[PDB]
């Protein structure tokens, strides 16, 4: 009713349902559709459906790494406005550029229909901006198999 | 009652109307009219009217409207820092964003309903004012990279031309617009 | 403040804004401290270089007093017009302005290029180098002392 | 720039082309700096630590309204030959500035 | 009750009447009389009885400019309490001094009786403190006609 | 209930009473009695008693009352700055105002209802205390412009005589007042 | 409903329970499981259980648990300095307790409920882990007192052996504990 999550209707809904997807007003005003905010969203039953034999086996680690990297970048994007970009460290600039490109490409898909393999390919393309070895959450086999893809596969084919 | 927006009538009306123009008491105290609260207002008819605007107003009108909305959103996101550390602690580009947001708020959104000329504004006049403001913003942003300080830029006489384009008559606006667009080039190409 | 639901929501928003601002200021303090601990090393290096220059200057002066004679040294110093002209240009550090002194002292401002008392000339050269080291030390210290109080203000 | 010390080295500063004055006590040094602060043109004053370990403290009630002249403690005359720990002075400086007395 | 504007009696009164005059306890604590706070006050029928041929041709623009300048001064007053006074630029100090002089001279009048011409003269004297380029809401002809007064000549 | 002044009984009472004496819990729990909040309180009989005060106490009594009220106002104004910037950043003039306000608060306003002498106070005793405090303030203000620091003034032994003045009985006060005034005038003349 | 402990159900529950384990959202965000806050939690059965522990576990157990509690308490008092200045500027005398606190938090308090062997832990295994941690603390403190640098201490391979103590099997543990206790003394004796 007033973007209030303490209202009885959203409060009692969370007592019965198995997660939530939350829309963002500032993403909507920035021209991004669909405006789904990855920070407050949560799915309780994600671990049973993903994994080897029902989807690709790198799903969970990639999702966790994306969550951590975006959560890191969103605060550097505010610290820059005070201390200036040239005063940041190198990894902070990497995270800032990743957090910009994430909202630019991964979320703002428009009316396009994306399969799971396409979304995983885009997610791996974004993770290649970060330096190898910073991906603490992903095992070595998946890094050796999927890292290094260019972002031009969606940049030059929007 | 008492300005409480959680009134049952307000909440019942909010779920069925297609547009919502919220007013603010704080803007009305300082005599800033029409005092529409930009942060809590919306319209659901914006997307369906885009083919009409391109045919009748200009081909690039939705892009200009979205560009103005981006500047307003960026200004709204930066005021949480000004209230914490003061306006003088920000960088140059942030100060430019704040000043352009102030220009937009004082000149474009504001409208006097009792003035002889400003009471009615056609669509093309608003389009011209938005074009002037965006051209000034892009030129100032370019001049920032050349090392020119922000407080030097706001002393330019072209700010008076933008700030008083409201009161130009409907049939005199086409000459004023083309004069101001040339003055914009005449300002930033000689400042540095 | 009148108790309504809208005011309660506004107060909650204010609390969240303050909570974000605290962490933002802590990050700013972390950046300032990272600058401070990098500047202290340069300050220490400049200080020890100044100490070495002072040692060699006094070592030259003690011998030059004995060989040339105190009255010759006194007369030689009186023949040079002292200079106070320096370029006290301002420097920016986190918005504040600090003086960064630059010497307008030329190598030709000293009279009598014919150095028959050669020890006096060498002492003059050593003391000029010592003055250069001293102004470099001052230029580091003026920034360090202001970064410290910026950290204090943020805290 | 000005520099105050004992007269055994005052003529050396004039030999460097700089104004230099002699002082042999804390009272003489404080009187000389009180004369220097009301004087103009002085952008830097170097004061021996033997005469005054705190050159900027002794002027604080007159320095609240100005920022041009910088003040710097310098090494002693006889102490410079045997040297001193510049890394011990930095401990006191960092204790003055951030207070924790913690430095590695 | 409890100086609350959202009490049902003031709310239902303001929904009917053509305006209100609201007193300020903060102004009363400082000895200013009458303690009228101009920001929350309002008069709906002002536009009918002022203007050319009724009071003077520059009434409404002066009234608007005073409101805008006073609001800016109040905002700068609020910001000073957080960042301190010494960090202010000259532009903010001008509005701060305008707000102070406004409160001490325009609102505070005692029991004396002022004609409308005296009030407009005082208002124009106050606006002369600000730069000429900052008077956005006043037409340039009125500025050329009336700008340039000094407040101290009326009382000294 | 719980010190909430917005409750119906207090609001109904405040509409008919001519004087309002507001007590504060911030003063009662650090033993500053009578703990009257001198900023929130008011009285509507002050102007009507001036003809009586002018002939039964002294002709300049309202002037001294106003001169002390304005000093309290200025101290209250300065406290918000001294609690954010520290006691060193103030000028010596503002330090003098702070110390005079502290002297006023801890000597004139504070009263012990159980002391055998301090329990009662005539009008002339309060008038004498006010005169002594204002004379001390005037002398200290004159001494600041002569180059004397605030540190030297506060160590003068004559401020103890002001602090002990309220414990002097009604019979001994007319001589104590003259002795204190003479000591103030002598001590501020001999000092620097 | 919101992670707040002022909710009436929590307030009514904590009045009568004998123990109180408080989970923290900050630790769950960092994937530190279990997310028990060891500062807000408490228990009231330790003293009564003390006679049972010294017969069935070890004589030293009640006077060994409090040493680890003291180590955890000393780490919490240094957070105001670590947040201001980075850990590398601290002296070795407290850098050591910072490292020991990290070792405790990541090798003893943390437990994986989905693991095959880490899901269950008997009392003697925990007692052996505590003994190893305290032996490391004592030896490292002595080596620091000799005059060695902390960088060479943190490179020692025995730190990985303590890290593997969680996943060792329940019946393999008695040999692993003895080997670790010999290896730690052998390594710290050979240090400079």
């Amino acid at each position: 009713p007033d973007d209030d999550r303490t209202h009885p209707i959203p409060d009692l809904t969370g007592y019965i349902t198995e997660g939530q997807i939350q829309l963002s007003r500032e993403l909507h005003r920035k021209g991004i559709y669909p405006p789904i905010d990855p920070l407050p969203s949560l799915s309780r039953l994600m671990n049973n459906g993903v994994g080897k034999g029902k989807t690709r086996e790198d799903h969970k680690q990639v999702s966790d790494q994306l969550y951590s990297a975006y959560a890191n970048g969103v605060d550097i994007r505010k610290l820059v406005a005070i201390i200036g970009e040239d005063a940041l460290t190198e990894n902070d600039r990497r995270y800032l550029q990743f957090a910009d490109a994430f909202e630019r490409f991964f979320i703002n898909q428009g009316q396009q229909n994306r399969s799971i393999e396409e979304s995983l390919q885009i997610a791996w393309a974004l993770l290649s901006m970060l330096p190898q070895g910073e991906l603490k959450r992903i095992s070595k086999d998946h890094i050796g198999k999927y890292y290094g893809q260019k972002l031009e596969e969606i940049w030059g084919a929007p | 009652p008492g300005g409480d927006m959680s009134e049952p009538v307000t909440q019942s009306t909010l779920r069925i109307v297609g547009a919502f123009w919220r007013l603010d008491a704080s803007l009305a105290f300082r005599r800033h009219f029409p005092a529409i609260n930009w942060n809590g207002s919306y319209s659901l008819f914006t997307s369906a009217l885009d083919p009409w605007y391109r045919e009748n107003v200009a081909e690039d009108y939705p892009e200009l409207r979205d560009a103005i909305s981006e500047l307003l959103q960026r200004e709204a996101g930066l005021q949480e820092i000004v209230q914490l550390v003061g306006p003088d602690a920000l960088q140059d580009a942030e100060r430019l964003v704040i000043e352009v947001g102030r220009i937009i708020r004082e000149d474009f959104l504001q409208q006097n309903a009792y003035h002889e000329v400003d009471a009615y504004c056609s669509m093309k006049k608003a389009y011209g004012i938005m074009k002037m403001i965006l051209a000034f913003y892009k030129e100032a942003e370019a001049a920032i990279k050349r090392g020119v300080s922000i407080d030097e830029i706001l002393q330019l006489p072209v700010l008076e031309r933008i700030g008083r384009a409201r009161y130009v008559s409907e049939e005199e606006f086409p000459a004023y617009f083309e004069e101001a667009m040339k003055e914009i080039q005449g300002a930033f190409k000689a400042l540095a | 403040v009148s108790p309504t639901r809208m005011n309660l929501l506004q107060r909650r928003g204010q609390l969240r804004l303050a909570q974000k601002g605290v962490d933002l200021l802590k990050k700013k303090r972390d950046a300032l401290v990272a600058e401070f601990f990098g500047l202290v090393r340069e300050a220490m290096e400049a200080r020890k270089a100044l100490d070495q220059a002072a040692k060699e200057a006094y070592a030259a002066l003690l011998l030059a007093q004995a060989f040339d004679g105190p009255e010759v040294v006194a007369g030689a110093a009186l023949g040079v017009p002292p200079l106070e002209g320096v370029e006290a240009e301002v420097e920016n550090v986190w918005g504040s302005k600090v003086p960064r002194l630059k010497a307008t002292f030329p190598d030709g401002a000293l009279l009598s290029p014919v150095g028959t008392p050669a020890y006096t000339l060498e002492a003059s050269r050593a003391f000029r180098r010592y003055a250069e080291a001293l102004i470099r030390v001052a230029n580091t210290e003026t920034r360090l002392k202001k970064i410290g109080e910026e950290i204090k203000k943020t805290t | 720039m000005a520099v105050i010390a004992d007269p055994e080295t005052a003529q050396g500063f004039r030999l460097a082309g700089l104004e230099g004055y002699g002082a042999s006590s804390a009272e003489e040094a404080q009187s000389l700096l009180e004369t220097l602060v009301e004087r103009g043109g002085y952008a830097l004053v170097a004061v021996d630590e033997a005469l005054l370990p705190d050159p900027e403290r002794a002027v604080e009630r007159l320095m609240r309204g100005r920022d041009l002249p910088v003040l710097l403690p310098i090494a002693g005359l006889k102490e410079a030959f045997q040297g001193h720990d510049v890394e011990g002075y930095m401990r006191e400086l960092v204790r003055k500035t951030i207070g924790f007395d913690i430095k590695l």
